[PDB]
């Protein structure tokens, strides 16, 4: 099991940590959302589909930067949304493939009454997501470790 | 189709302030947000500000934040720009556009998707003056051909908004207008026609 | 404040060609985007996020790049593109626009035709007294008038006023006038 | 506050296919997701699937794939469940619910579908009357059998409602695709005969 | 997939009792387990989520506990507005499945059926058909058993049974159960009897 | 290290049921497959099914699908096998096993004796065994000690105490009539019957008598 | 169920010669163990994956073959070596072992001590009787038994118990019983216990006679 990005930085067997940088909407209006999709960035697969079953959870979910001050929002993950910041594990998600599958996350968040102006900074770090994945073989606990980057500034109207 | 019309040129004093309006139509106002561009000495181009016509919210550029203000009207659909002390260096014209951001786009298509023809401000002291408007005639010395060419000489007028239609706009082509120059002052411009020999 | 340069200002290219424009960031951007205005119209939207063509735009338009310089490119240059192009950024807050670069249509030269009007009886009237010359559709844009009242060389008192590059034929024009005291 | 509104109840044929909608208001459509459940009559419950409305993702019980195609319109905050090659087993509810934090937080109101072969019938009543003697000495009890009709539902009331106590109406039942049914009433013994108990029995389907 | 298993289909309360409804997964779940209610006009609502999180617009007397494999719903004070059809459910893992259903009961002294029997009427047997129609009305509790004889002999096909749900006013059961015959089968016989045991 | 340590021998009767164990010590218990295996007396091994007992998946064989149910225990790290309707082909040794996910390592059970049987413990008979008339015609003569119609197995038998340690063959036993019979045999130079009366010394925990008898 | 076939089921080598046990698959397997089995003991692991050895494995035993053939192979056996086979696939559900092959050694050839006993007269008290038969010490270990009494064959109630190669003599051992009630017992003279084996060129027949013992 290992996972890489859609500009090919991969993360190995058995864990690691790796940077994405993901492009924005410029502009969110009060009681609009900012969406952040990374189900078109991280893929992973198994590598022994044959004999093993890889389950993956979304272990923790931190925000940062202008994500931590000026939004609140809500996880996409696997049929069912979760706060976020998360405050617990996430269900389980099955890898059967040898071919790369997506790793079915996204972000929901939505201006707080304070924000205003650039809300988030353009280079600067918005998310860590923990991916932890176990099997159905050994006593395998892996982290693969995803950090957030924004590629532009958002502002918001105030 | 999708229409924003401004007002038409404005002249004001130094140290007045004007507004601009704006109207929107065509489309639900409220769908889409605001831009304001202003175009200085004809080339230069610099975005002012953004707003949200659902709440009203702006976003302002530092550099005209005490010089603009962007306000909404959601019932008539329409949007002003309020310029405050104006000066000679706030002579340009002044565009209203209809931007797609605001919200998220599948296609990614965050762009000024339509423009309203611009507002002429011209901030000076000078009073506004009627223009002379003379007729232009072949000398008898033509030896005319199978075509002629007429035209019309305009001179002396204020501020720079003149528009000269032929034929009460039955000749739509063959139709060369000249820019405006300043003469002592005032602007002289010139226009010209070619029609057959009959 | 990113700074965006378009160099240089002005170029040309002749139909069916092809023809690059640049333009350059003081600092690295996520995406590009391209405005044309035509003479006498507002700008308008042609290429956005550097490489899609805006809705009702012909696919001879193309951009690409990254990073700090970026480029549009047209292919078979036709008449229509004598116009001003503006690269367009809202990477970074505030956004800004480019300098700007002319594009210029080369064409096979013409001669110009030359009208001569004697001052109307009307301005006679009012006491004042100007000659209007008229040269119409020519190329190249670069052209000298000289006049001549009476014998001696009149050279005083001459306004002219070029037009811009016709968007059908590629072709220019100028007024030229005299103005004196009957 | 938060509302899924489903479409009216269907009747098809075998082989047929069917299409229903969820309309849903009260929130931000595309934030959540719609799944689809299925309670046969038995009243077991079984999930069907769920749909992303923000990208049309979707994923399926094994035991539904081919069967069920779920689909949303995001102009109109509507989704959508098509099934195809209808037989008896498909005539059950479906549910459509948002769904938050793992569970099925609003649910809608269900939509009946029903698979059969039969038409609209008018049922044919026949008046129930005690044997020999009396079956008791102080209470007795009659009936109204209400046999062969098609579809549900069939209303049954005694007197025009005067008897609202003491009485009982039974489910129907499919019988060679027709619809049974029958009610009791119960009466003083010195009520009946002296006085007169009329079943009244409307089929609106076949406006009887 | 992950089974899901409730212990009592039907379990019978009083008012004021506490109740206690129980549910098992064939495999460790990590505290996805869900809880909902439906009313016998069929709508159904979320009472519990996440084995403990009161979902809003609940009434408070409901609570969640549990974890790994077993998990209990409780109800404080049992009121006549909870009697209804509980479900439990995960979501661990994909496919989502339900617990096979409790529905609670009232409580209430026994009581023994009312039998009454009827023959086909004149004018089905004009029309060519034959039913019998048994009824018991009004017994407790709900399981009871019936089998029909003709002549002495037992009969154990074209039989339907109907049942009701419990009475909302004395708390009772009723049951019908019919025979049909064609005209010349019940002709050709002497003795029907309906028995309930 | 790694260890399994199982239950001890289960005597039960036709129809009923048990339930074995192995208790794991020295690795994960719950991350690792449990593999189960039958070997009936004087035949080969036959594979049951495995656990994974984090999760309960268990993959039996077609064999004993309706017969064997497996579970475990993670709090006490042990994992249990039930058996049910004790047919007389049940009597075996069952084993306990982890080797997948350890590389180049391979762990059992010192395994269980189950023993399907109706009958009950009786003490053995014991019949000295004797030449006809005289020796061998030889130097060397053969003599022996007769157990039959005992239950259950073990018993231990020897030759004067031990004396005899040399030329001693005992056989294993034989089912008849669901009870055991076992013979052994004893060689002497001595040229006994007529000499020496020689004594075989038996016995039998299971019913705790000890016997000893003379040719 | 894919079946695992070995043969023959016994083999016999001696100290220090090569022996080669072959496992034969019904399929195509990817992984094929082998275990090692004494008597009273668990099975322990020899070879995993048709090559690699085991942990404490001794560097005698060596694996090859794919596919369907797979072999098993001793260098030089060391009377360690003296155990029960069994080759096992994974690879497919459910698991299946080999037959067995068990290790043997090879001695010189022997004739077994045919020894004939009467039913004791204590036994005859109880009312049962069981004539018995020793064929200790005879060598290889294919042979056959047979019973006669007065002369005459009698093929029933008659158990036979084979003894496992002795550690010390490598000989083997029989012992024959024929249980009759015991009036049945009584009724005959003479009885005559049968015996053949793979080298016997001859049969070689003991009997006795009643009031003789
Ligand atoms: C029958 O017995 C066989 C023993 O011979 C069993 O073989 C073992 O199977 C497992 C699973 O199929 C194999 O996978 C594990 O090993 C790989 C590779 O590492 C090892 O193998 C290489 C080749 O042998 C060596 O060169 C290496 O040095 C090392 O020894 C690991 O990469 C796997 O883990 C990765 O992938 C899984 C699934 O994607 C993730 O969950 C992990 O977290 C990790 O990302 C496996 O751990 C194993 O190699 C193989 N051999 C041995 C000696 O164990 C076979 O499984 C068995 N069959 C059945 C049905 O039980």
């Amino acid at each position: 099991f290992a996972c890489k990005t859609a500009n090919g930085t991969a993360i190995p067997i058995g864990g690691g940590s790796a940077n994405v940088y993901v492009n924005l909407a410029p502009v969110v209006n009060v009681g609009q959302n900012l969406v952040v999709d990374l189900s078109t960035q991280i893929f992973c697969h198994n590598d022994y589909p044959e004999t093993i079953t890889d389950y993956v959870t979304l272990q923790r979910g931190s925000a940062y930067g202008g994500v931590l001050s000026n939004f609140s929002g809500t996880v996409k993950y696997s049929g069912s949304s979760y706060p976020f910041p998360t405050t617990s594990e996430t269900p389980r998600v099955v890898y059967n493939s040898r071919t790369d599958k997506p790793w079915p996350v996204a972000l929901y968040l939505t201006p707080v009454s304070s924000a205003g102006g650039v809300a988030i900074k353009a280079g600067s770090l918005i998310a860590v997501l923990i991916l932890r994945q176990t099997n159905n073989y050994n006593s395998d606990d892996f982290q693969f470790v995803w950090n957030i980057y924004a590629n532009n500034d958002v502002v918001v109207p105030t | 189709e999708v229409l924003l019309k401004q007002s038409g040129p404005e002249k004001v004093k130094p140290g007045a302030s004007v507004k601009i309006p704006c109207k929107a139509s065509g489309y639900t106002f409220t769908d889409y947000n605001i831009d304001w561009v202003k175009q200085s000495h004809g080339t230069s181009l610099e975005w002012i500000g953004h707003l949200d016509p659902n709440s009203g919210g702006t976003v302002y550029n530092q550099k005209f934040r005490g010089k603009a203000t962007l306000t909404v009207d959601k019932s008539s659909s329409t949007a002003y720009l309020e310029l405050r002390s104006l000066t000679s260096e706030d002579t340009a014209v002044y565009y209203c556009a209809r931007s797609t951001m605001g919200v998220y786009r599948s296609d990614g298509y965050y762009a000024m998707d339509y423009w309203g023809q611009g507002t002429s401000v011209t901030v000076s002291s000078a009073k506004t003056t009627p223009p002379s408007v003379y007729p232009l005639a072949p000398g008898c010395g033509d030896t005319t051909g199978s075509s002629v060419t007429l035209g019309c000489l305009v001179k002396g007028y204020f501020p720079e908004s003149v528009t000269v239609t032929w034929n009460s706009g039955s000749l739509s082509s063959s139709v060369h207008t000249f820019p405006a120059l300043l003469q002592s002052g005032l602007y002289t411009m010139s226009s010209s026609v070619t029609v057959p020999s009959s | 404040q990113i700074v965006l340069t378009q160099s240089p200002a002005i170029m040309s290219a002749s139909l069916g060609e092809e023809i690059t424009l640049t333009c350059s960031a003081s600092s690295s951007i996520s995406y590009m985007h391209w405005y044309q205005q035509k003479s006498g119209t507002s700008p308008k939207i042609l290429i956005y996020s550097t490489s899609n063509q805006a809705s009702g735009v012909p696919s001879r338009f193309s951009g690409s790049g990254s990073g700090t310089f970026y480029s549009l490119t047209i292919s078979s240059v036709e008449a229509e593109d004598a116009a001003d192009y503006y690269c367009h950024q809202w990477s970074s807050y505030p956004w800004t626009f480019g300098g700007g670069t002319k594009l210029e249509i080369k064409r096979a030269d013409a001669a110009p035709t030359v009208s001569i009007f004697p001052p109307s009886s009307e301005q006679l009237t009012s006491g004042g007294a100007s000659v209007v010359c008229f040269l119409n559709n020519f190329y190249p844009k670069d052209i000298n008038v000289k006049w001549k009242i009476d014998g001696s060389e009149r050279q005083n008192g001459v306004l002219n006023s070029w037009t811009d590059q016709d968007s059908k034929d590629s072709t220019y024009s100028m007024s030229s006038t005299l103005t004196l005291t009957k | 506050e938060i509302q899924l509104q489903q479409s009216g109840p269907e009747r098809m044929k075998p082989g047929a296919s069917v299409k229903i909608s969820c309309k849903a208001s009260g929130y931000s459509f595309t934030t959540y997701y719609i799944h689809w459940v299925k309670q046969s009559h038995g009243r077991s419950l079984e999930w069907i699937g769920y749909i992303d409305p923000f990208n049309d993702d979707t994923n399926y019980n094994q035991k539904f794939k081919g069967k069920a195609t779920l689909t949303v319109d995001k102009s109109s905050s509507t989704a959508y469940m098509h099934l195809s090659s209808l037989t008896s087993e498909d005539s059950a509810v479906y549910y459509c619910a948002r769904s938050y934090y793992g569970s099925l937080d609003y649910w809608g109101q269900g939509t009946t579908l029903t698979v059969s072969s039969a038409k609209t019938t008018p049922p044919s009543v026949y008046p129930l009357a005690p044997g020999s003697a009396a079956q008791t000495n102080s209470m007795v009890t009659l009936g109204c059998l209400v046999k062969g009709y098609f579809p549900e539902p069939v209303t049954v009331t005694w007197n025009s409602g005067s008897l609202s106590s003491g009485v009982h109406t039974f489910p129907a039942v499919l019988q060679s695709d027709l619809y049974t049914l029958s009610s009791s009433v119960t009466v003083p013994s010195s009520t009946w005969p002296s006085e007169t108990v009329t079943c009244n029995v409307a089929h609106p389907a076949s406006s009887t």
